[PDB]
């Protein structure tokens, strides 16, 4: 702020204000809210809570079954070296 | 196979196929241990007809 003499900046607003209104209140609220319909325990989703498998390992079973049976042929004999 | 059969002809075909279990002679990864024990195995050869 510059204030300067001689011409000088009124001293305040004064007494020749127009008041133009007593709108000024404003009228409190008073109020009663009930949010209150049955609520029904559950809600249907697609799928909630899983942790798919994004590749899942390979898996397998088991099974063997047999006997033990054989048809041979042997290597003939031969004259021993030594010893 | 005869390149075509004449009208009142007889032609005379052969046709060979390996069925494979094992993948070649030196690599057995799909053969079959068949000791026999008795459970039979099936090779079912459908035909042209």
């Amino acid at each position: 702020a510059l204030i300067n003499p001689q011409f000088p900046y009124a001293g305040p607003v004064p007494i020749p204000g127009p008041a133009p209104t007593e709108t000024m209140p404003l009228l409190n609220y008073r109020v009663e809210g009930r949010i209150a319909g049955i609520q029904q325990a559950r809600q249907f989703m697609p799928f909630l809570q899983g942790p798919h498998r994004a590749v899942a390992e390979q898996t397998y079973h088991a099974i063997g079954t047999g006997i033990q049976m054989g048809q041979t042929f042997n290597q003939p004999l031969i004259n021993t070296q030594e010893g | 196979a005869p390149a075509t059969i004449a009208a009142g002809a007889t032609g005379e075909l052969t046709m060979y196929y390996w069925v494979p279990l094992a993948y070649s002679e030196t690599d057995l990864t799909g053969a079959v241990l068949a000791n026999v024990p008795q459970s039979k195995q099936r090779l079912k050869l459908e035909f042209a007809n």
